[PDB]
């Protein structure tokens, strides 16, 4: 029985030929003040996983926690931690979604939504989300809050089906990720610039890209506009 | 009389604990297992016994780790070595998600003993 007082707006992602795009801004919002604006709410575990967590942020803190320990934990009496034997995305996932649910269960939520992109170990894309409620789904394109609303047209205009998963590269995936993500700056009055994006290739490994900003924005034509209807000057 | 040697925390005429005694002759019978402090860090071996050629070569590990920073090793009984382990972990785990710090090594070892010589007082 809580309200979630510091949060984190979308979190968005989608899949690509050979991995996962996951992407979120920097803030940490206290209500309508941008308050933080330095906060990492992607969360890699181990080298092909990236969480994303939108929410309240003390509560993304102890997600966080929750798993640095899971990985602290998987390595005890595990001579194949570093291979055969490490956290695979859909471990990390069915662990999260089981807290998520059970922590509903008792009425007291981690006021999240979260999203877990990954690839598994034989070359398998991960993408599902979870929130507050356990509620759990999968989708070539997952998106929390608002971008669910103006992200996920975006993304779905290139991979709107499964089959449309190997038509598209990380550049195309990339690109419409990196046009989302300054959608969402334009119109939605929580985010932030700032933000960070990974990409989880099959072949590259985990690309973790920081201290990312919206650039090539349209704000000239507001020139032309003056008054609500009759003003002319 | 006697009899100061069937139960445990009983001091015997010579304030020894008998039970304590034992346990060291177990060790003694075991495996042998060293530490050595370096220049800036520890280096751990242990002797690992081939009862037969049937043990598949490299997989009973002995060394346990605890948290990310800490080695240990034992001789004896090893199921023992493992509890103690198990508790090890759970005190180190316990300390860091307290102070957010990982557990400093002379804690730990106090950790470690004064669990064991709790099992010297009942």
């Amino acid at each position: 029985t809580q309200q979630p007082i510091v949060t984190g707006t979308s979190v968005i992602s989608m899949k690509y030929d050979n991995g996962v795009i996951i992407a979120a801004d920097n803030l940490g919002s206290y209500g309508s003040l941008l308050r933080f604006n330095g906060v990492e709410r992607l969360i890699p575990v181990g080298d092909n996983t990236v969480v994303g967590i939108s929410g309240d942020i003390s509560d993304m803190q102890h997600i966080e926690r929750l798993l640095k320990d899971l990985v602290t934990e998987n390595a005890y009496d595990n001579p194949l931690a570093d291979a055969e034997e490490a956290l695979e995305p859909s471990y990390i996932f069915e662990y999260l979604a089981t807290v998520m649910y059970q922590r509903r269960s008792k009425m007291n939520p981690l006021w999240n939504a979260i999203i877990v992109a990954g690839v598994q170990s034989n070359g398998d894309q991960f993408l599902r989300y979870v929130n507050l409620l356990g509620v759990t789904y999968s989708s070539p394109t997952l998106a929390t809050g608002f971008g669910a609303h103006m992200a996920n047209p975006l993304l779905r205009k290139v991979v709107d089906r499964e089959s449309d998963i190997p038509k598209t590269t990380v550049q195309v995936a990339e690109e419409a990720i990196v046009n989302a993500m300054r959608v969402l700056y334009y119109r939605d009055a929580r985010s932030s610039r700032n933000f960070s994006l990974a990409i989880i290739d099959k072949n590259t490994g985990l690309t973790f890209k920081k201290n990312l900003q919206v650039e090539n924005m349209k704000w000239d034509f507001a020139k032309d506009i003056k008054g609500y209807g009759t003003q002319k000057i | 009389g006697t009899g100061y040697d069937l139960s445990n925390s009983v001091f015997s005429p010579d304030g020894r604990n008998f039970q304590v005694e034992y346990a060291v002759k177990a060790v003694e019978n075991g495996t042998t297992s060293i530490g050595i402090k370096c220049n800036d860090g520890v280096v751990f071996a242990v002797e690992k016994l081939i009862t037969s050629k049937l043990l598949v070569p490299q997989k009973n590990v002995k060394i346990q780790v605890v948290d990310r920073h800490i080695g240990c090793v034992y001789s004896g009984l090893i199921p023992d070595g493992r509890h103690l382990v198990n508790r090890g972990r759970e005190e180190a785990a316990s300390f860091k998600k307290l102070y957010k710090t990982p557990i400093p090594i002379p804690a730990f070892a106090d950790r470690l003993g004064q669990y064991v010589q709790a099992h010297t007082l009942y």
